[PDB]
């Protein structure tokens, strides 16, 4: 009723945010990185939007490696 | 097709493709497993 | 010279050089300040050559069936008006060796080949000479006027080798097809009011011109 | 004289200009360095007197951008034929126009929404549509989905027509400013070619289609052994057997003989007593005779031969008792501004609009109209929000023309000037005369209030109590129930049955339009009306008048017609623009069109609509309440909106659940546009700097830099959904009160 | 039509007397022979007038008398 | 429903301690205003400029609060007095079934239990509850004035109240009486203040009438 679904979500959801956030880290380095929020590079988009399948163990060693933290 | 390409991948553009392609998926999901509460399949 | 309705601004572009300036542009359709499509004082000139010869062909195309018709030469059956020969279908309609709209098709494509190529050689002249049409095209190269090619296809004669003869000639294919374009109305109308034929007319308003055209609107 | 005035090819098509964002302006066509970059992206979107500061740039833009909202509503109305044709129970509404439900949208059974097709009636599950298409068609004479079929392809070619049109006037051949200048041709056509012509092709339309099929639908005849319309156009016997008068032919006409076409363009006034619309003899004889008043009046001004009039060489010469030295120079800038342009034609659009609707409900022109009580409520409603919604944009544009395209050094008018000197006693006496008005209209409503709680029912305004009663519009309606009988003897009956006399149109078990009487309410809630309309007037006219300078700020042209304000100083400028007037007067119209559609729809429901029995007493919707619940603001709380909004929350169930929800949706909407306009840019900002916080510490920060709404745009969104939630839940209870009932 | 008749004799004249009214009279490019302007527009224009003259004249008359 | 509604209540007050602390947090600065602290607690904005500053002090987070806060009381009585009112009818069922879809709380609840309260006074007669009517017309009428003073914001009453100013000393036998105090229009945070007060005056006086008519209309 709420637990397999609930899993089910966190993951769907935390492909969401771990490929919007990945997509954030790989199109922060531009020169001017607004015009890519914008116009989203569907190549890059597309090489991203699969490495948040196996989302759970990335976020997990970027918590482990500290990459999940910006150290400001 | 150059500067299509680019208008296409325009976030309302964007948006509107990946929504339009996700709630046919949702739509079609639904006509196929309707009126869900559920999930038992574990 | 001879000046029919013209105009204070219609002697600004039609001073002598088109076939036919008779300066009656009241209207101002082809003034060539400001121009662009299809309103432009060579495509309306070229308009009215062709329309004008379209309308020729169709004024002594489409009596023809019938100055024929009542006076034999031809059988009943193809001598219809020319609008109960399958054009107008709630009219009238003839069975051909195909139906109509197998007819519109060939229509469609042997005119596209025929004026799709036209069109290409109002845009750029030097075409129509350049690709492989068959070799038929050694003819179809040489326009000088868009309107007036005189190839080996379309001017086999000479018929105006002079510029006298040839502007003369203009003059007279342009009055003529004036006149056939206004015959051309005619028809429509007549069909329209009379549901008859042209020839008919004729000869219904020949013989005891009586309710020539006091027939408004009935048939 | 007035040429062509065109150029070829001004602007390349290309993909170009589609791939870079915000082109069309100089400090958006950079990038966004923030999230305000694409809200002033889409808000100048269409300002083209911001792009390109020449008329002629801006001219080609909205003529290429007519073209396209041509192109819209051409694909519209495809649509909506369509749906007709193939997603409709048009037949079915055919053989029985009185308890087949209008339906011409079907949805499709996914996640429950299937009960959202109704049983309409007819052998069809469908929603009941409301837009009186079906009313159109059968005052067509259409009676197949064949032709509603072919008329959608005709409607979807001429969207691709005006959109080729488009692309052709904007990027291939392009008018320039010597085309659009010239108006006096623009008139001309206008009104001998559009609305002339137009109004003569629809009369013909009527007197060789609608008449003949609608007398035999009236006669009464299956619509599939009907004979089409191509049969009485050629079968001239058939036609002459419904109307002998086409066996004459046109030399009725050109002899002048008119008076034996008089079976078929008839003034007979009144309703048609069979279906309950207008004749549709009257209707043809509309037409025609307002395509030869059109006519001759397309041939007023002068274009390019010597006959005509110069609209200058008019208003240079109209001297007069009042100010009549003056209209000098308008020429000038109506020629020059599509600003005042725009908001002259929104202002007489929008008013007509509203003269539409008064004058469909109480003369119904198409046949079965008044009795899909449905359709009538829907109708009137939009048209009156359309209508005040264009009135509004006539201000937005009226201040838009005040604040950019006013130059008083090279167009200078006597009569502007005179305006915007004495600019403050205008406003002053519409300031008083609005809280005139609202005191001797809320207040008797607040004494009838407290009256009727006091247990003094004598003391109320009412017709039971001290009477204000409508003698000016009581007056007016004697008249015209009594007028075809002296002044117009050409009418045998009045041109409205809401006038008086013993005429109820009833076609079924349903009214029809009996006569409207004017009681006490009737007076307080016209006077609701003409204060809400002159509150409405006070602030949009205040922000046109002062859309350059005040007291205040004597400098608020230099700050644009679209600014929040000047700062907190001179105590506070908050919404001291014309933008904010605009913003403002959007509510008032809301409140003052809300008041009108209510006193329509309770009017209506309690005096007009309702049932009628074999004995021959009516029995209304909610009873004949109207003078004496909608004396008070209880009975406005108690017996109007308590009472006629049971239907959508006993709703939930079969069709009208839609109507149930978006009543809710729609209350919500409204209030969560109560977080923009109570709010304000700075506690939102400061809120996301926080949730921005919040990002940058998972690497997550956008470079799209968020930032909150601008103030203007705070405004923009609370108004926006204000209205759309008010206007929804309104929507949904009407809608589903009127299905629900009649 | 009906030459001779009523209905044709005060639309004649009214067209007619439009006409004149134009020409030699208080009511007023397209260079014509006429001696004193009186275009192919002027001309066209008095006969839409004299047409809308006789045809009030003509269907006042059938109303009454 | 029991469930839904009290996460509708968590929904207030953290959403009313989110927008107190916030303003609480940010009273003494902010990167849109790090000086907020020399402005004082109550002060207007900040001007237009930096994008605007519309409601930045910690006064009108306070004052967005309220409103919340209001919503969140509301929502929390709206649950007793209808939990209540159906314990007390006898209908629990009513409640059970009625309170987990928001047209139950509008139908069987605001609209239902609202009856015997309209009827306080209709045109034929009147009844106990006349005066909870017509409080209830009150609150609402004052609840809507409040939205004049936070939806219609100053510098269009300023230049409305300068052509008043004008008439006045125009009008004959009306220059003979002048003020002496001149008439400016309210000040921004002074009509957040107003609006705010009409709104909630308008609240409670409402859902008083609504409450006490109702509840006593029947009494169970
Ligand atoms: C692949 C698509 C293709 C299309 C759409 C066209 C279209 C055209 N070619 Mg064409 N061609 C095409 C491939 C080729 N052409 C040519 C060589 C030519 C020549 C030499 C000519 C054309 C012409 C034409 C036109 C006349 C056809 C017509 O009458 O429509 C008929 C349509 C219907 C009957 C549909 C029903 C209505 C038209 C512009 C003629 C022209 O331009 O004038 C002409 O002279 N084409 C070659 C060889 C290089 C092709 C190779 O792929
Ligand atoms: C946030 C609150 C909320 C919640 C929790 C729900 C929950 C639900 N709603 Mg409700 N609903 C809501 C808000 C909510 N809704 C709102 C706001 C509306 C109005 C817009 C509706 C309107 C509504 C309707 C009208 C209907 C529902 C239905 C449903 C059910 C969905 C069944 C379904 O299609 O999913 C099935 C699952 C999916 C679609 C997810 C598929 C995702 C893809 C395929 C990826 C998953 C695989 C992935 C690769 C991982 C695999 C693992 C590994 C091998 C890699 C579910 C109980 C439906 C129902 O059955 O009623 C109970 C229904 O008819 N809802
Ligand atoms: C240009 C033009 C066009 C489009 C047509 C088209 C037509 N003509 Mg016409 N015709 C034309 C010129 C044209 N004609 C000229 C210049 C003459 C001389 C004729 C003399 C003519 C006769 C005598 C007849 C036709 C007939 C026809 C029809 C049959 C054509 C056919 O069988 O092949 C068709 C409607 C026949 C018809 O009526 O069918 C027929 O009997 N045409
Ligand atoms: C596919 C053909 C085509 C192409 C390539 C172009 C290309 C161009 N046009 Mg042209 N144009 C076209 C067709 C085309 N146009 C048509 C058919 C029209 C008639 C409406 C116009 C009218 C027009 C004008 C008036 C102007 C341009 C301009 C431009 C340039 C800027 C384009 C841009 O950024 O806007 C891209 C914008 C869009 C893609 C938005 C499409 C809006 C459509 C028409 C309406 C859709 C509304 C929709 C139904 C309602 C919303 C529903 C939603 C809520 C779900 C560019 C060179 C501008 C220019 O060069 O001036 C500086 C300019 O001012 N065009
Ligand atoms: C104002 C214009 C308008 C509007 C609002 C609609 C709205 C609708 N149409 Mg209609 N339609 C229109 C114009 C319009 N149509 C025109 C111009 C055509 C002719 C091409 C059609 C042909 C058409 C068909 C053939 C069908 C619809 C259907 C529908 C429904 C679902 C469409 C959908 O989800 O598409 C899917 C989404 C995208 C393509 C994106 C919806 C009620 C369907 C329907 O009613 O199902 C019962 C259906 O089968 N429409
Ligand atoms: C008698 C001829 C005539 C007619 C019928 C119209 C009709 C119209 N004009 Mg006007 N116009 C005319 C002459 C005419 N105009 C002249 C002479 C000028 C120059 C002074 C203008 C300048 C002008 C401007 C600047 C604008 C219009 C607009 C409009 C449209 C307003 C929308 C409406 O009412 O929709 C009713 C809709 C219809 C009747 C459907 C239209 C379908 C047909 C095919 C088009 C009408 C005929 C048209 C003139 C094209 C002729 C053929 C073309 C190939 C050359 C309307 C279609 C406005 C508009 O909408 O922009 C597009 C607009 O912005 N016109
Ligand atoms: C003939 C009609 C007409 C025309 C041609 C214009 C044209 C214009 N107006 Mg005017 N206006 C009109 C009617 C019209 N307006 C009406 C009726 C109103 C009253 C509401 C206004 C009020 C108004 C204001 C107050 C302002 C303008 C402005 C403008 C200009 C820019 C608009 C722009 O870029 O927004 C592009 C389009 C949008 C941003 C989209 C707007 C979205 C709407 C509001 C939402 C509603 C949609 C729908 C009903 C809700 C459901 C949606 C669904 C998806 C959920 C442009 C000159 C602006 C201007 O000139 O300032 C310099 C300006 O500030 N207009
Ligand atoms: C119900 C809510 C409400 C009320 C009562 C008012 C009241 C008023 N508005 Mg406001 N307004 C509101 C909501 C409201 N507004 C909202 C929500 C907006 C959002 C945009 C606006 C925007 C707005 C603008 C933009 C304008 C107004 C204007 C007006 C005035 C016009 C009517 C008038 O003075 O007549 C008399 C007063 C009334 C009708 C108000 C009700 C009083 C009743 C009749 C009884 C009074 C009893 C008596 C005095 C005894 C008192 C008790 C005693 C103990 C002293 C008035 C002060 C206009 C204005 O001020 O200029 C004229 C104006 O331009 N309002
Ligand atoms: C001098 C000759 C003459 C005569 C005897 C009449 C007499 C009449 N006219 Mg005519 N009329 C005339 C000239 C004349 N008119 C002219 C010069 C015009 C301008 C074109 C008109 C335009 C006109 C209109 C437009 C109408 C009349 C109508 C009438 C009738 C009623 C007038 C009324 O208001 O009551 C009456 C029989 C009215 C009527 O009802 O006639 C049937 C009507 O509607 N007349
Ligand atoms: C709520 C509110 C805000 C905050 C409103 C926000 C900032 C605007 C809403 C923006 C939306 C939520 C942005 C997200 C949409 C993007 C396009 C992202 C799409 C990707 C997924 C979310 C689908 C203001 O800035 C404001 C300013 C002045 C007066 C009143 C208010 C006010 O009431
Ligand atoms: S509160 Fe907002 S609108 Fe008012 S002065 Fe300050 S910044 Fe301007």
């Amino acid at each position: 009723e709420f637990i397999t679904p609930g899993i089910l979500f966190l993951y769907i959801a935390g492909w969401i945010g771990w490929v919007g956030r990945s997509y954030l880290i790989a199109i922060s380095g531009e020169k001017k990185p607004a015009m890519k929020e914008i116009i989203i590079d569907v190549p890059l988009a597309s090489r991203i939007i699969f490495r948040g399948f196996i989302w759970p163990v990335a976020a997990y060693r970027e918590f482990l490696n500290g990459d999940l933290i910006a150290k400001d | 097709m150059r500067d299509l390409k680019t208008y296409l991948s325009v976030a309302p553009v964007l948006s509107t493709l990946w929504f339009g392609s996700l709630a046919g998926l949702l739509i079609e999901i639904n006509r196929l497993f309707p009126d869900a509460l559920t999930f038992p399949f574990f | 010279r001879p000046l029919w309705f013209a105009s204070s601004q219609s002697l600004s572009y039609l001073d002598g050089s088109l076939p036919g300036d008779y300066g009656f542009d009241p209207l101002g359709l082809s003034d060539p300040e400001g121009t662009g499509g299809f309103i432009e004082p060579r495509w309306l000139a070229y308009g009215e050559i062709i329309n004008g010869r379209f309308a020729m062909l169709g004024a002594a195309g489409a009596i023809a069936p019938e100055i024929l018709g009542k006076a034999g030469l031809i059988p009943a059956e193809t001598a219809l008006p020319w609008f109960q020969t399958g054009v107008i279908p709630p009219a009238g309609t003839y069975t051909y060796w195909a139906d109509n709209y197998t007819l519109f098709v060939l229509e469609m494509a042997l005119m596209g080949f025929a004026e799709h190529r036209r069109l290409q050689d109002w845009y750029n002249p030097g075409s129509m000479g350049k690709q492989y049409f068959l070799g038929l095209e050694k003819g179809l190269a040489g326009s000088g006027n868009p309107a007036y090619p005189g190839g080996p296809f379309f001017n086999p004669l000479g018929f105006g080798k002079d510029e006298k003869s040839l502007k003369e000639l203009k003059l007279k294919e342009v009055k003529n097809g004036r006149l056939a374009m206004l015959a051309i109305l005619g028809y429509f109308i007549q069909g329209l009011v009379t549901g008859v034929g042209p020839y008919q007319n004729l000869l219904d308003h020949l013989a005891d011109p009586v309710n020539n055209n006091v027939l408004t609107s009935l048939k | 004289e007035v040429k062509i005035l065109v150029d070829r090819d001004p602007i390349k098509t290309s993909f170009e200009e589609w791939a870079k964002p915000g082109h069309f302006s100089r400090t958006i066509a950079k990038g966004p360095d923030t999230t305000t970059w694409i809200w002033n992206l889409h808000a100048d979107a269409h300002d083209f007197d911001s792009h390109t500061s020449d008329l002629e740039e801006i001219s080609r833009k909205v003529f290429s951008a007519h073209f396209g909202q041509l192109s819209i509503i051409f694909l519209w109305l495809s649509g909506m034929y369509f749906h007709g044709a193939r997603f409709s129970n048009y037949e079915a509404w055919l053989s029985d126009p009185t308890h087949i439900g209008p339906s011409a949208q079907v949805v499709w059974p996914i996640v429950g929404q299937e009960i959202l097709n109704g049983d309409v009636g007819g052998g069809f599950r469908g929603i009941q549509i409301t837009s009186g298409f079906f009313q159109i068609w059968r005052a067509s004479g259409i009676t197949s989905e064949l032709q509603l079929y072919c008329t959608a392809i005709g409607a979807l070619v001429f969207a691709a027509l005006m959109l080729f049109a488009g692309w052709f006037h904007y990027h291939k051949a392009a008018p320039k400013l010597a085309w659009f200048q010239d108006v006096e041709s623009m008139l001309n056509h206008h009104l001998a070619g559009l609305l002339g012509l137009g109004s003569l092709s629809w009369a013909g339309h009527q007197v060789h289609v609608s008449l003949p099929i609608n007398q035999f639908l009236n006669a009464g005849v299956d619509p599939k052994e009907i004979p089409l319309p191509h049969e009485f156009i050629l079968n001239r016997d058939l036609l002459a057997q419904l109307y002998p008068s086409f066996a004459e032919g046109a030399t009725p006409f050109f002899t002048l003989n008119w008076s034996k076409y008089s079976e078929f363009l008839t003034f007979r006034g009144g309703l048609d007593p069979v279906t309950g619309g207008l004749w549709l003899t009257d209707i043809a004889h509309h037409h025609l005779a307002i395509a030869i008043l059109f006519l001759i009046a397309g041939h007023m001004y002068r274009t390019n031969w010597g006959i005509g009039h110069g609209i200058k060489d008019i208003l240079e010469a109209h001297k007069g008792p009042f100010t009549g030295q003056g209209h000098k120079g308008l020429y000038e800038i109506l020629t020059t501004s599509w600003h005042a342009q725009l908001s002259l034609n929104l202002a007489m659009l929008g008013s007509l609009t509203i003269i539409v609707a008064h004058h469909m409900y109480s003369m119904p022109p198409y046949p079965y109209l008044a009795t899909d009580y449905a359709t009538q409520l829907s109708l009137f409603t939009h048209h009156m929000w359309i209508g005040g919604f264009l009135i509004v944009g006539a201000a937005a544009h009226a201040a838009i023309f005040m604040v950019r395209d006013y130059d008083p050094t090279n167009r200078y008018n006597d009569l502007l000037d005179r305006v915007l000197r004495h600019r403050d006693a205008i406003i002053s006496h519409l300031n008083w005369v609005c809280i005139f008005l609202g005191f001797h209209s809320f207040g008797l409503y607040i004494h009838n209030d407290t009256m009727s709680a006091l247990g003094r029912p004598q003391d109320m305004f009412s017709d039971t109590a001290i009477q204000l009663q409508p003698v000016f519009a009581q007056w007016i309606q004697n008249t015209h129930a009594l007028a075809p009988g002296v002044t117009a003897p050409g009418e045998t009956a009045s041109t409205s049955l809401t006038w008086g006399g013993g005429e109820l149109v009833a076609v079924g078990g349903k009214v029809a339009l009996l006569p409207i009487p004017l009681g006490t309410a009737d007076f307080l809630v016209h006077h609701i009306h003409a204060f809400t309309i002159h509150v409405t007037v006070l602030i949009l006219l205040k922000g046109v008048l002062f859309a350059r300078s005040s007291r205040l700020i004597p400098d608020k042209a230099n700050l644009g017609f679209r600014f929040p304000c000047d700062g907190p100083g001179r105590g506070g400028t908050c919404q001291v623009s014309a933008w904010d007037h605009v913003f403002l007067g959007l509510f008032w119209m809301y409140n003052a069109i809300s008041v009108v559609i209510f006193h329509f729809s309770w009017k209506m429901q309690s005096d007009v609509w309702g049932s009628i029995s074999d004995q021959g007493v009516v029995t209304h919707i909610t009873g004949g309440n109207f003078a004496q619940s909608s004396i008070t603001i209880n009975g406005w709380l108690r017996d109007f909106l308590w009472a006629q909004a049971s239907q959508v929350i006993q709703s939930y169930g079969s069709s009208l659940s839609a109507y149930g929800l978006f009543f809710l949706g729609a209350h919500f909407v409204w209030a969560f546009s109560l977080m923009f306009l109570f709010s304000g840019r700075g506690y939102w900002q400061e809120l996301i700097e926080s949730i921005v916080w919040a990002h940058n510490k998972l690497k997550v920060a956008p470079a799209t830099q968020p930032r909150a709404l601008s103030i203007i745009q705070g405004r923009a969104v609370g108004v926006t959904h204000y209205l759309l939630g008010g206007i929804a839940t309104t929507w949904a209870f009407f809608l589903a009160r009127i299905i629900a009932v009649g | 039509d009906f030459i001779g008749s009523s209905t044709n004799l005060i639309m004649v004249t009214s067209t007619t007397l439009m006409l004149f009214a134009g020409r030699f009279g208080l009511a007023p490019g397209l260079q014509t022979g006429d001696p004193a302007g009186f275009t192919l527009a002027d001309t066209l224009a008095c006969g839409t007038v004299g047409h809308i003259i006789g045809v009030g004249v003509v269907l006042g008359l059938k109303n009454i008398g | 429903g029991d469930f839904l509604v009290h996460h509708a209540i968590a929904l207030g007050l953290h959403t009313t301690t989110l927008i107190l602390v916030k303003g609480a947090l940010d009273a003494r600065g902010s990167k849109l205003m790090p000086d907020k602290k020399d402005f004082g607690y109550s002060f207007p904005c900040d001007g237009p400029g930096r994008g605007g500053t519309c409601d930045i002090s910690a006064w009108d987070a306070f004052y967005l609060a309220v409103f919340w806060m209001l919503n969140t009381i509301g929502w929390v009585t709206f649950y007793w007095h209808w939990k209540h009112i159906t314990l007390w009818q006898g209908n629990v069922s009513q409640f059970n079934e009625s309170s987990t879809y928001l047209m139950g709380w509008l139908r069987d609840y605001l609209w239902l239990n609202s009856s015997q309260l309209i009827n306080g006074y209709n045109p034929f007669g009147m009844n106990s509850l006349s005066v909870w009517a017509w409080m209830f017309l009150f609150g609402h009428l004052v609840w809507a004035t409040g939205f004049m003073f936070l939806i219609s914001w100053r510098g269009y009453w300023q230049e409305l109240i300068e052509t008043l100013a004008w008439a006045h000393e125009r009008t004959p036998l009306a220059n003979l009486i002048r003020w002496k105090d001149k008439p400016v229009a309210l000040s921004i945070v002074q009509a957040r203040l107003v609006g705010l007060a009409h709104f909630s005056v308008g609240y409670i006086f409402t859902y008083a009438a609504f409450l006490i008519a109702s509840t006593s209309g029947k009494f169970g």
